């Protein structure tokens, strides 16, 4: 599912902004 | 009405934003207590005021780090902004300050965390109330946008509940007042609007995209565009294909067509109506729009609060003593702070 591999990647913690 | 409202709204923001608040507080009239959160310059704290006894949220920044990493502009931009903006669904600016080392903004401290945590616990937000924070929004743009403030930086974790369940947007980084267009490559990768990657020069159609990012992720528990890596999220953006959760309702689904719009001549906030194909959208069709603003509306969320310095709804993070040097660090480049 989509809510499955979300979960499984890397970005669900708090995500930091860029600036470049 | 909108019109006058928002004519004197302006006219006590330009006063400020022509003659800003300086030196209204010193740091040893606050207690350090604990770290709310960490950032790319310092941390945000909670601290208790001396005097008053209140509780506020202290964010901190290390002069020499921004200069070093050529990130003056968008601070002073930050503290400049705050301090003249005033809106029920903006975090106020208590008091402000530097000293040797550190630049100080000193909030009223929010105490229902981000809206982040309470999202990711809960998995999704029902659409009423994905709903009622989307309101808060579309009203706070629309008054920052009449400002000719761009506010490039909407998510979650910059948005904080208060403890009767509203709105309260915080981080004010990349804001900045421009008539037109500008170029700057900043905001959070999930969040960045198509024209923001591809360099062209941008306006504030980026912060109705970028609702719509918000509006997504609420009501699914994901974000509309999502990889391991920027640059992977960046080129699904550009793609801008979307697909949506089985559970979308059709209102819903067009109002995020309409804003996670690729062409700008066709996005939702940008048209001739402006905010107002947003607000006549069927998906807000119960909403009140002035019952918003006076936060009259019932919130569908209210935090479980303990008392004032309460942080619970915070995640914990590592301690760091404030260094304050002896010597005056980078003076001239923060003397309007
Ligand atoms: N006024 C506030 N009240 C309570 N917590 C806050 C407040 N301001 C910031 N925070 C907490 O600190 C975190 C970082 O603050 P932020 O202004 O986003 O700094 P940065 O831009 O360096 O990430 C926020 O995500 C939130 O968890
Ligand atoms: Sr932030
Ligand atoms: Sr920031």
């Amino acid at each position: 599912t989509t809510y499955a591999d979300f979960i499984a990647s890397g970005r669900t913690g708090r995500r930091a902004s860029i600036h470049d | 009405s909108v019109k006058e409202f928002l004519a004197k709204a302006k006219e006590d923001f330009l006063k400020k934003w022509e003659t800003p608040s300086q030196n209204t507080a010193q740091l040893d009239q606050f207690d350090r207590i604990k770290t709310l959160g960490t950032g790319s310059f310092g941390r945000v704290m909670l601290v208790k005021h001396k005097e008053s006894g209140n509780h506020y949220a202290m964010k901190i920044l290390d002069k020499q780090k921004v200069v070093k990493l050529k990130q003056i502009e968008h601070t002073l931009n930050e503290k400049r902004i705050l301090q003249a903006v005033n809106f029920p669904f903006l975090v106020k600016l208590e008091f402000s300050f530097k000293d040797n080392s550190n630049l100080y903004m000193v909030m009223e401290y929010v105490a229902g965390g981000e809206m982040f945590s309470h999202l990711r616990r809960i998995g999704r937000f029902s659409e009423p109330h994905a709903r009622f924070y989307a309101a808060q929004i579309v009203l706070t743009f629309e008054y920052l946008h009449s400002l000719d403030l761009i506010y490039r930086d909407l998510k979650p974790e910059n948005l904080l509940i208060d403890q009767q369940g509203y709105i309260q947007v915080t981080d004010f980084g990349f804001a900045k007042r421009v008539k037109g267009r500008t170029w700057t490559l900043c905001g959070t990768p999930e969040y960045l609007a198509p024209e923001i990657i591809l360099s062209k020069g941008y306006n504030k159609a980026v912060d109705w995209w970028a609702l719509g990012v918000l509006i997504y992720e609420m009501a699914a528990g994901y974000p509309p565009f999502f990889a391991d890596q920027p640059i992977q999220i960046y080129e699904k953006i550009v793609s801008g294909k979307v697909r949506f959760p089985s559970h979308f309702s059709s209102d819903l689904k067009d109002l995020l067509r309409n804003l996670l719009q690729v062409d700008l001549t066709k996005r939702f906030g940008n048209l001739k109506n402006g905010v107002n194909d947003i607000k006549n959208h069927k998906w807000f069709a119960t909403t009140d729009w002035i019952a918003i603003y006076q936060r009259k509306v019932e919130a569908p969320f209210i935090p479980k609060f303990k008392g004032p310095g309460d942080t619970s709804n915070f995640d914990d993070y590592e301690e760091e003593e404030i260094r304050v040097s002896i010597n005056e660090k980078c003076g001239k480049e923060f003397t309007e702070f």
